[PDB]
DNA sequence: TGAGGAGTCCAT
């Protein structure tokens, strides 16, 4: 965000997007999960046809 | 202690044990308390002590208490620790408070002008590492396979004949204890050099600024 | 939004910022590897490095 | 007689 070249920002706005969504951090199955939001697993599970299992 | 506190620009020092001298250890505290008090009486100064520094206070009070008391308040500070507590968190750093100042902080670099100032510790005590041997708490047979691991390694190099090699094995395959399996590794020369290793490490991290003193 | 790679249609490649000393530790002999046993071929390379100077 | 302790990841 904050690289600077000859007193210039090194980076425009929409560069910096296009670098920073190609990075990923990977932590546990057990804190992947609580990180998550309802919308996302609801969509997911309707989207997959998993709610009508037991 | 006694020979910190007669000190005119020193104002933190950090002791470094390889036990916590937490409540378990209470009444070994208070006898260190009461006869501090007594030297802080004899030269007039106000000292700080903090017992108990682990990763459960660390990470459930926080650090930045310690801090907060160099740059608020005036006083000498003493602190107990662990080698291992200290290998983790890392920067125990307090800025700055001119008011406070003790009349003297030399800046160190030649090109650089920081945006914000801040110093690091002056004054360190340094015991024997022990428990230089490695092990396992999962399981029963995994701590076996460890430790045959260690004595293999230590034949291959050259530090161990095949005799002594052997017996150590005998041994450790009928059963032995750890108070036992210490004796044998520091007749070797690895140790040496291990004990070195972590005397430079915990040195190498007690400087991380440009703003220091004149006596060390 | 989704961005794209046309983003970068004309860009300056070729201009990268003042270097330092730990710099061109690090570049050089990774070039004197490629030269020799290059192309496909791995290197370890331990650095010796300070806390303090920015590594 | 021989030595003397905390700190950590992850899938079940």
């Amino acid at each position: 965000e904050k690289q600077t070249v000859k007193g210039e920002p090194r980076f425009t706005l929409e560069q910096q997007e296009y670098l920073k969504a190609q990075i990923v951090h990977l932590p546990n199955q057990s804190e992947q999960l609580l990180q998550c939001s309802d919308a996302v697993l609801n969509d997911v599970l309707i989207g997959f046809n998993l709610n009508a299992e037991r | 202690i006694k020979a910190f506190i007669s000190s005119p620009d020193n104002r933190y020092m950090l002791s470094l044990l390889n036990r916590t001298l937490d409540t378990t250890r209470q009444n070994i505290n208070d006898f260190i308390q009461f006869c501090c008090d007594k030297w802080a009486k004899e030269f007039n100064v106000k000292t700080k002590t903090f017992f108990g520094v682990n990763a459960d206070w660390m990470r459930l009070v926080g650090y930045d208490e310690i801090s907060k008391h160099l740059n608020t308040e005036l006083g000498k500070v003493v602190v107990f620790s662990t080698y291992a507590s200290m290998g983790a968190g890392k920067n125990p750093d307090y800025a700055v408070n001119l008011a406070l100042e003790g009349e003297s902080l030399i800046s160190v670099a030649d090109v650089t002008y920081s945006t914000q100032l801040r110093s690091d510790i002056d004054s360190i005590y340094l015991e024997k590492p022990t428990q230089l041997l490695l092990s396992d708490d999962y399981s029963h047979t995994a701590n076996q396979l460890c430790q045959f691991h260690q004595i293999l390694s230590l034949q291959e190099n050259g530090e161990l004949s095949p005799k002594s090699a052997e017996n150590w094995c005998r041994q450790q395959l009928m059963g032995m204890s750890r108070e036992r399996s210490l004796q044998q590794y520091h007749q070797t020369s690895d140790y040496q050099s291990a004990v070195r290793k972590y005397i430079e490490q915990a040195v190498g991290r007690a400087g991380r600024t440009s703003l220091k003193r004149k006596q060390i | 939004m989704n961005v794209s790679i046309e983003e970068f249609t004309h860009f300056d490649f070729q201009l990268v910022p003042e270097p330092s000393p730990l710099d061109l530790v690090i570049t050089e002999p990774l070039k004197n590897h490629i030269e020799v046993n290059g192309v496909k071929s791995g290197a370890l390379l331990p650095l010796p490095f300070q806390t303090g100077i920015g590594k």
